[PDB]
RNA sequence: GGAGGUCAACAUCAAGAACUGUGGGCCUUUGCCUAUAGAACUUAUAACGAACAUGGUUCUUGCCUUUUACCAGAAC
């Protein structure tokens, strides 16, 4: 890992999530972390049924 | 061979000459890297600015009394390339070479080591001076 | 290390990076006869130097 | 119509010196499909070859400088790039694979043709590869993001020939229905239609100079103008099937390729033919591996380099003695067609 | 000599390329018959040459991971020398190892020139415990 | 290896390649080929 | 007359222009929010009386965009409104061209029936074996003698 | 019922298709910065180049004649 | 990947998929591009008229002389126009000049031992035991003349 | 007006040991020479990250019926 270096990607600056948020669909608040961990396991087995 | 015999060269050519590696179309590099040998600036407007004014000083060579001539020598790691760093980083005004690291630096800025296989090396190997004058 | 194909009795093992030591030029320059053995040049002189 | 042959008695063309050959080159295994040459300094060829390989030649010495591998089929066309350090080879495995030439290491492939793809032209201004093959349609290529940006519907077959151009139509087609396209890229569809031809047109050249085309076909070998479109001239020719390739050095002279091993060349003005010559085969050959598959001529155009179908390359010179004492050739008595 | 040691070779890639599945004892029967053929007729030689150490080394452990992917796996655990060592009877493969030994490594540079002697030992063949296995080179007489 | 192997010295060589050569024309090339390059030829003498 | 100068750096202009817009057209489409970073009511309808305004709805990023687009497959037409014409300018050949059937003794996957003559050396020995065969006949005599 | 081919398909049909916007492995943008140019023997019995073809050329026969011993 | 999935699971496969050339389908496509360079040259040197029947028979023609060239059977046709004969001559020669190529190269390969498949083996060995033969009949009639 | 925000947009972040502006002279804008002002962030056991993944092509191998999935080195 020290042998092959990276130097990554100018303009990356764009996120995920930044570009994400900025829509209708997406609504954000705080929540307890387990509950987190149950919720997205209901969606994906939904997901995948 | 015969059925051309005269003018014809003929030539049954195998294997090669000039190795795969070779570039075969020679990239133009218009500016000249030294940085690979030893690292040193090349152009006139990024000379350090030398607070003392540095035509002031070309004067001084004409008085043979003034100037002086001092060697540093002692053994290894004693401190004498980062002792004439204290010097220049002191009589410069700003020089490049200091990272806001080095400045207030956790590493030594050595600026009199200059060559790569110094800098690697972590030691000093060919003699480098520097000149300046300096208040008594 | 890894570009000599050298080891330090605690560190990594590489691959050769030059597969082929296989070429040898039989030639009078390393013969043994012309040789003089003092210290053995074990490989930390190697790395080292 | 006698007007007209009048009007060819006035003239006398064009007086041209031979060619004769200078030097032979073995060194492929399998035959020699393309030929092209570094457009700067003359250095050296690119030679495609039927064993998959490309060999590049020395032009000075004629010695083999290295060996491009990468090809699982063999190489119909190679076309090296002007404004870049690119070499752009093209092959019957249904791939155009770009080549850095600084460091030799396959840079892209450009991907969608359904079947092999037998040419390869570099537009000049605009970093476009134009490619074309037995998918009887035109790819044009964006040589940056290996997006084939244009697809060109047309012939009714597939195309041998494609050329590219910096005006209008900037892209002439040659294919097996016996007609050559003058295209409109732009607009993405034919500019013009020419139909004169009887059979397949395998060649074509595009004369340095006069903005023209030479168009190949087996016994006929024309002349077209470009931008209008009209025939120009004609090129007197008796059976000389079949026309392989054709050069055009800056001098105008018109060099024909056969499929007989005659050398057909000609001035490109008038039509007339100064000059025919008969290759000698090869030690081991048959009397039918005696053609010449591709040609070219230098920059300068005073050498001309053939890859023949005996597995080699042959170098032929022109003769620096010559003139008028005795030079003439067939000396231009034409036949009535 | 060389040319008999890539002979030999050759007819191991024999044995491993015609069985695309003889299931597992004949495998075993076979190389059996293949190695004790090679060390009863060169018997002594054996133990100077290196790279015939090395290719029955390659050998054994090729055809061993050649039962290996009969079931599936590479795995070391899963075959302890117990699974191919054990003679029929017992319900074992009953392959006869002649690849455990030690081979002698000494000096790739000078090996070229001197002939230094034995001076090191790379290890031959492996195991999670090591035990011991016979190895036919000392039930066989030497032909002196 | 080398320093057992057979030393090349202009005596040790010239003797090899000469009977090599004499035996060589014996047999005639129409009944057989013996080529130098398949022939080993090994000479024991003073310097080996 | 070669095409000048300034009239190729138009149509090098346009053409490159042209490129540039469906490039960037396409880079847009496909799947990958990393392939976006290498790239007006303009509607007078009819008389113009209601103008226009067109603005573009953002989609959601979840459901499909281009909620239209299935690969399906299409024969287009050919519209000819123009027809170019062709314009070109044996007896005992045959007898020279005529291909003859090809009859293979490997192969006859229809059946054909075919006569065995459709299924089916010159030079002689050297003097060579004459004077060996007599050289031999003789010295063998001579010894036997 | 196996056949030669005696045609290609032209090309010409897949461009009226529509797009369908897989995205492929090696289209993944790469390259993406062109780059512009500027007493013994007197018992003894007896006394004292280029061809073109691969089956009759040298090295063939020396093929042939190692490899199948 | 999940893109392609889902992409391709509302709005179906792509209809092109062409399908590039590899280790597998190499010989088919060597043996496309053969027929149809000899289609172009036969058809090219008839005067005129006549083309699918002497089509399937010209490239039969071919076949029937591959055939005969691994045979060693010389491969003449009671008539037949010379220039054709001339042209399937020239591909067969090529065709023959690769395939010998493949043989040296595969065996070179083989002696090595690094990866050669099951088949390549039995294949190449195929090959050469064509080639020795045909060695072993140029020596014996090289040696009757 | 000050303090902040697990807020956003737009710039910039690998190079002649390297930035930008300006004054003056020559060529004829570029470019060279000379004078002057300001240089945040990142760099010398070299780098934005005191951390550490994957993919594509091309070669070399390793497993070894073939393809995905792979074995461990290199270049881009
Ligand atoms: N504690 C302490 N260490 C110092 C001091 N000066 C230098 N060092 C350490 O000693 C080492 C030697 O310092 P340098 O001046 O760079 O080495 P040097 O004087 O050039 O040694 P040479 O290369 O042989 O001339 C450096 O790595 C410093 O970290 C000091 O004043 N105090
Ligand atoms: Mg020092
Ligand atoms: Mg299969």
């Amino acid at each position: 890992n020290e042998l092959h270096p990276t130097l990554p990607t100018n303009h990356n600056k764009t996120k995920l999530l930044k570009s994400l948020k900025n829509t209708k669909y997406f609504q954000q608040t705080t929540i307890d972390w387990v509950e987190a961990g149950l919720q997205l396991c209901r969606q994906g087995h939904n997901m995948l049924n | 061979e015969h059925p051309y015999g005269k003018e014809v060269e003929v030539l049954m050519e195998t294997k090669n000459t000039q190795s795969p590696q070779t570039p075969l179309v020679e990239p133009v590099t218009e500016r000249t890297k030294l940085q690979e040998h030893t690292i040193f600036t090349q152009l006139k407007k990024n000379i350090p600015k030398t607070r003392y004014n540095r035509d002031y000083m070309l004067s001084m060579a004409n008085i043979p009394e003034r100037i002086i001539n001092v060697g540093v020598i002692g053994p290894l790691h004693s401190g004498k390339t980062s002792l004439m760093d204290l010097l220049v980083i002191d009589s410069h005004k700003r020089i490049p070479d200091m990272s806001k690291n080095v400045e207030l630096g956790w590493k030594p800025l050595r600026y009199l080591d200059n060559l790569k296989q110094e800098i690697d090396r972590g030691l000093s190997i060919k003699l480098n001076g520097s000149t300046l004058l300096c208040t008594d | 290390g890894k570009a000599l194909n050298n080891a330090i009795p605690g560190g990594p093992k590489f691959e050769p990076l030059y597969p082929r030591e296989e070429e040898e030029d039989y030639n009078e320059f390393n013969s043994i006869d012309r040789v003089i053995f003092r210290v053995p040049i074990r490989s930390e002189y190697k790395v080292a130097f | 119509i006698v007007n007209r042959y009048e009007k060819l008695l006035s003239q006398r063309p064009e007086w041209h010196a031979p060619w004769k050959l200078s030097r032979v080159i073995n060194g492929h295994l399998g035959w020699v499909r393309c030929v092209a040459i570094d457009p700067v300094d003359n250095e050296w060829f690119i030679t495609g070859s039927n064993d998959t390989t490309m060999k590049v030649w020395d032009l000075a010495t004629g010695k083999l400088k290295t060996t491009l591998a990468g090809h699982v089929m063999t190489v119909r066309d190679v076309a090296v790039s002007d404004r870049h350090p690119y070499l752009f080879s093209v092959s019957e495995d249904k791939t155009v694979k770009c080549w850095d030439l600084e460091k030799n290491q396959i840079i892209r492939d450009y991907y969608g043709h359904l079947s092999g793809v037998r040419t390869v032209s570099i537009h000049p201004t605009l970093d476009l590869i134009a490619t074309a093959g037995r998918d009887s349609v035109i790819k044009l290529w964006d040589m940056r993001t290996r997006i084939p940006v244009i697809t060109l519907v047309g012939h009714k077959g597939p195309i041998n020939q494609v050329q590219c151009t910096p005006v209008d139509p900037q892209v002439v087609s040659s294919s097996t229905d016996a007609t050559v396209r003058l295209w409109d890229v732009v607009a993405g569809k034919t500019m013009k239609v020419l139909t004169h031809h009887k059979r397949s047109v395998r060649a074509t050249a595009l004369h340095p100079k006069e903005f023209s085309v030479a168009s190949a076909c087996t016994d006929d070998i024309r002349s077209w103008g470009l931008a209008e479109g009209s025939l120009l001239t004609n090129f007197e020719s008796e059976k000389t099937g079949i026309i392989n390739t054709l050069s055009i050095n800056q001098d105008d002279v018109l060099f024909a390729g056969g499929d007989n091993g005659v050398l057909s060349f000609y001035d490109y003005k008038s039509g007339h033919k100064y000059q025919s010559l008969a290759t000698r085969e090869m030690v081991g050959s048959l009397e039918g591996e005696r053609s010449v598959l591709c040609s070219t001529f230098d920059k300068t155009g005073l050498r001309l380099i053939t890859g023949e179908a005996d597995k080699s390359i042959k170098i032929w010179k022109q003769d620096e003695t010559a003139t008028k004492e005795s030079e003439p050739g067939l000396a231009w008595n034409p036949n009535l067609s | 000599s060389e040319e008999e040691i890539k002979k030999f070779d050759s007819r191991i890639r024999g044995i491993l390329m015609a069985s695309g599945s003889t299931t597992f004892t004949k495998v075993a029967a076979k190389w059996n018959t293949s190695l004790i053929s090679l060390f009863t007729y060169f018997r002594e030689a054996i133990v100077a040459t290196e790279p015939l150490l090395d290719i029955l080394v390659k050998g054994e452990t090729r055809i061993q991971n050649r039962v290996k992917l009969g079931l599936n796996s590479k795995m070391p655990t899963r075959f302890p020398p117990a699974v191919f060592y054990t003679p029929k009877e017992l319900g074992g493969l009953g392959m006869i190892s002649a690849s455990h030994i030690l081979i002698p490594a000494s000096d790739l540079s000078w090996s070229k020139q001197t002939d230094t002697g034995i001076t090191h030992f790379r290890a031959g063949m492996t195991h999670e415990d090591e035990k011991l296995i016979p190895t036919i080179f000392r039930y066989i007489t030497t032909w002196e | 290896p080398k320093d057992s192997r057979m030393r090349l010295i202009r005596q040790d060589v010239n003797l090899g390649r000469a009977v090599f050569w004499e035996i060589q024309s014996r047999v005639p090339t129409s009944l057989t080929s013996i080529k130098w390059e398949n022939a080993f030829v090994s000479v024991y003498s003073k310097n080996n | 007359p070669l095409p000048t100068k300034a009239e190729i750096q138009e149509c090098t202009a346009r053409t490159k222009s042209y490129i540039q817009r469906l490039v960037n057209a396409k880079l847009a489409n496909s799947n990958n929010r990393a392939s976006s970073r290498y790239v007006a009511p303009a509607n007078l309808l009819l008389n113009n009386s209601h103008h226009i305004e067109v603005v573009s709805k953002q989609m959601d990023p979840l459901l499909p965009r281009f909620v239209g687009k299935k690969a399906r497959k299409v024969v287009a037409p050919t519209e000819n409104d123009e027809v170019v014409p062709v314009l070109h300018m044996g007896e005992a050949d045959p007898n020279e061209w005529k291909i003859p059937a090809a009859v293979s003794n490997w192969k006859n996957p229809n059946g054909y029936t075919v006569a065995l003559e459709r299924r089916v050396e010159n030079n002689t020995i050297n003097d060579g074996f004459m004077k060996l065969s007599e050289a031999l006949e003789n010295a063998d005599k001579k010894a036997r003698q | 019922s196996h056949r030669p081919q005696l045609e290609a398909r032209s090309g010409a049909k897949a461009a009226a298709y529509t797009p369908t916007g897989i995205e492929h492995a090696r289209l993944l943008p790469g390259h993406t910065t062109l780059k512009y140019r500027k007493s013994w023997r007197k018992g003894t019995a007896f006394g004292r180049g280029y061809i073109n073809d691969m089956t009759k050329s040298e090295y063939h026969q020396e093929f042939l004649h190692k490899h199948v011993r | 990947y999940i893109g392609n999935l889902i992409t391709r699971q509302f709005e179906g496969r792509s209809n092109e998929i062409v399908k590039t050339t590899t280790k597998q389908r190499l010989d088919a496509y060597y043996d496309l591009e053969l027929r149809n360079s000899v289609m172009d040259d036969i058809l090219e040197m008839m005067p005129e008229s006549i083309r699918q029947k002497k089509a399937r028979t010209i490239l039969q023609h071919l076949s029937e002389a591959w055939r005969c060239w691994k045979a060693n059977i010389p491969w003449d046709v009671p008539g037949m126009p010379a220039p054709i004969k001339k042209i399937i001559e020239r591909y067969i020669k090529s065709k023959a000049d690769a395939w010998v190529s493949a043989a040296h190269y595969n065996r070179e390969r083989i002696k090595r031992g690094a990866h050669v498949e099951k088949t390549m083996v039995k294949k190449n060995l195929g090959r050469l035991t064509r080639l020795w033969i045909k060695n072993e009949q140029e020596r014996q009639r090289q040696i009757q003349k």
